């Protein structure tokens, strides 16, 4: 239960790098102990405290709009049970960060999200499995963000206005392909559960849902040309398929998902 | 030039800001930082970063030579603080064009003056004054002239007096802040290069600090500050890592600029200086049978995730001040066993330096050891594991070690990844290495190209 927050408690983030109140591994939930301590609660980083005119969350004294419902232009909610609003800002179950209620996550706490699992078992030249052990190569198509020094999985993370997936349409479509809309509708569900983001504070915290779109077959996988169309023109720079193995460039990242794959399909990881 | 390109961060201090405890002064007074903004501001209500700490082409550009203490010609530089660093990094291997750091050492600690055992004073002394000098990488040292920055300009006191050899000349790199100096004065010779001459007093200006004996730079990066300590981590996070992250230009095996950190003693901000870079992928060695910091984490990392609310290590400490448990008055005790504990959970950037036999573990190798551990982390069917220590343990004449800490791995056994560190092995004699490629099997025939021979050839003896 100390795997909370070992990668929010971070110190530097290349955002806004506040943390000015470590908490313990013994005292990782605010809901058994944190400390009597307090952190301050002020990042915002971009427009506003509460208001957040592009990102429409909530403020604090005009109170949340509670969690459970529909509220209204923004559903923040999860599949994660407690969604604690205590002092109108909606406190984790993964405990308190030591963080400054952060609202540059665009949500107030977005607790959902969905990032492109293409499962492809990968093969040889003739086609095998990874003869490394006795288990499977798989590779996954991740895109690699053009100014940082990682990969990435687009979060299907609810852009404001658009359902889930329409977040993984930051990029997905935009390499221009407007035609196979049933991503998850040949897909296989995965995982339910906490990520820790490195920007997680008590007031924000983000989840996901994991769905695969197994390609055993690696015949009839969606590509270029075949079932999608991804470009990599004018949106993206660096689309390749990549292998498992545990230093890739999605560090403290999407690969810290990976392993739940491997246990599913009987990939090395 | 550099000298336009480098700029301050530098702003008036007497203004505003009532922290009136210091008797010479209101706060910070006049004939000092007030060069600019000293007249009427707009407002000026607020010395925050709501005002503006301004900037200014550098004046500190120069040559210092001591006056009645060191011969040596060493230049020094006042920065910015939120600078970019590649500027500097134009400025350290084109203006001051020195060689590439084959490996980052850095050394950290804290204000106490401590003095450890003179056996302790020689293996370390001694194990620094080769490591450098069969390589010529970089050295991060730290500066001022109380705590364990005291110590180690007196290594470089060893290498620049008794071992005294331009060829592998280290390179000691300390870095002050501009405020905890002791003398401002001695600096503002506006020509942009001086080979100015001050003296070197840590009692001159005793509230604040000299620097040590021997170090080969000092960068002095400025807040406006005034004695204020433990500014050198947002640098030292920031420049140590992005000339880590510079890889070798060519060389067997274009890899990335290691980093290993050293610390001997130190306090909150030592300890704060060395978790986040554990984060950030440094490993380091601490010295148990010295420390404040470098102790209680060696007794502590490799005992398992665990917990005591620190309660009989937190007062297993150096010379205690604020005598015992009860009276410390340092509070957070429970919050620095995280600070610990995550020291102690990621395990491959440790290694333990004991009293026993750990200088019998070949100080001249233990250091680098931990990055034989830490890098080992690395697979991504991407080498950067096994091409990048294989350069290293080569330099030692270990192959016991190097038969220990990858032939006895899960080694994936890549006669093509042996081959570049073969001609390692090959351009110096290293005669088990070649036995160990042997041992392992270098198919010779294969791994002979013309082009190999060619290379070989251009590094005859």
């Amino acid at each position: 239960g100390d795997s909370y927050h070992v990668n929010a408690r971070h110190l530097l983030y290349p955002n806004c790098p506040v943390t000015r109140f470590p908490v313990p591994n013994e005292k990782v939930p605010w809901e058994t102990e944190f400390l009597i301590y307090d952190p301050p609660f002020y990042t915002a980083e971009r427009k506003d405290a509460a208001a957040m005119d592009p990102m429409g969350d909530t403020l604090e004294p005009l109170s949340t709009i509670q969690y459970n419902v529909v509220d209204g232009l923004r559903d923040r909610r999860s599949f994660h049970g407690p969604y604690t609003v205590q002092a109108g800002l909606p406190l984790n179950p993964m405990g308190r960060t030591g963080l400054r209620g952060r609202g540059s996550l665009s949500c107030f706490g977005p607790n959902h999200t969905l990032y492109p699992m293409v499962t492809r078992w990968r093969r040889n030249e003739d086609g095998a499995i990874c003869r490394k052990s006795i288990k499977k190569m798989l590779e996954v198509l991740v895109v690699k963000l053009p100014l940082s020094e990682h990969w990435a999985l687009p979060g299907g993370s609810r852009e404001p206005g658009e359902m889930l997936p329409r977040k993984l349409k930051r990029i997905l479509r935009q390499e221009h392909w407007p035609s196979f809309e049933n991503l998850l509708k040949c897909g296989m569900e995965v995982y339910k559960g906490y990520m820790d983001d490195p920007r997680n504070t008590d007031n924000a915290w983000i989840e996901t849902v994991a769905v695969s779109v197994h390609f055993q077959d690696q015949n009839d996988v969606e590509l270029n040309r075949l079932n999608s169309n991804l470009h990599a023109c004018d949106s993206g720079a660096s689309i390749r398929w990549q292998v498992v193995d545990r230093r890739i460039p999605l560090y403290a990242n999407h690969k810290t998902l990976l392993q739940k794959a491997a246990a599913e399909f009987g990939a090395h990881y | 030039i550099k000298k336009k390109e480098c700029v301050y961060f530098v702003e008036s201090s007497k203004l505003s800001d009532a922290g009136k405890v210091v008797c010479q002064c209101g706060y910070t007074h006049e004939q000092h930082l007030e060069e600019a903004t000293k007249p009427h501001t707009f407002q000026g209500t607020q010395w925050d970063p709501k005002k503006h700490v301004q900037e200014m082409p550098t004046d500190a550009f120069g040559d210092i030579v001591f006056t009645g203490l060191s011969q040596k010609v060493k230049k020094y530089v006042r920065v910015s603080q939120d600078t970019p660093s590649s500027v500097i990094y134009h400025l350290m291997t084109q203006h001051w064009g020195l060689d590439v750091p084959n490996l980052l050492i850095s050394v950290t600690g804290g204000a106490k003056n401590f003095n450890m055992k003179p056996r302790l004073k020689s293996i370390f002394r001694r194990g620094l004054v080769k490591v450098a000098q069969t390589t010529g990488a970089w050295i991060i040292t730290g500066g001022s002239h109380t705590g364990v920055m005291k110590q180690v300009g007196e290594a470089v006191r060893d290498f620049s007096l008794s071992s005294s050899y331009k060829e592998g000349e280290l390179i000691t790199i300390g870095v002050a802040t501009w405020g905890t100096v002791h003398r401002r004065e001695g600096l503002i010779h506006p020509t942009g290069s001086f080979p100015a001459e001050y003296i070197l007093d840590e009692d001159g200006q005793g509230n604040l600090t000299c620097l040590d004996s021997n170090h080969s730079h000092f960068i002095l990066v400025d807040d406006g500050t005034h004695g204020q300590y433990g500014v050198e981590i947002p640098l030292r996070t920031r420049l140590e890592k992005f000339i880590s992250e510079q890889t070798k230009e060519r060389g067997g095996v274009a890899i990335k600029i290691p980093i290993v950190c050293v610390v001997l003693e130190g306090g909150p901000g030592t300890l704060h200086t060395i978790d986040n870079a554990t984060t950030n992928g440094t490993p380091c060695v601490v010295v148990e049978g010295s420390g404040r910091v470098a102790d209680v984490i060696a007794q502590v990392a490799n005992l398992p995730v665990s917990d005591i609310t620190i309660s009989l290590i937190q007062q297993k400490l150096s010379v205690f001040f604020q005598e015992m448990f009860e009276t410390f008055t340092e509070s957070r005790i429970v919050e620095w066993t995280k600070k610990i504990q995550d020291i102690v959970r990621r395990r491959q950037l440790l290694t333990v330096f004991r009293e026993g036999k750990d200088g019998q573990q070949d100080v001249d190798v233990a250091i680098l050891q931990a990055l034989l551990k830490a890098s080992r982390s690395q697979d991504h069917f991407g080498h950067e594991n096994w091409d990048h220590q294989l350069k290293l343990a080569v330099a030692w004449n270990r192959v016991d070690i190097a038969r220990s800490e990858i032939f006895m791995d899960e080694w994936q056994w890549k006669p093509s990844d042996l081959h570049p560190t073969m001609t390692a092995a090959l351009i110096s004699n290293k005669p088990e290495f070649v036995k160990l490629f042997l041992e392992n099997g270098v198919q010779l025939k294969e791994f002979v190209t013309w082009d190999t021979l060619l290379y070989l050839y251009e590094n005859l003896d």
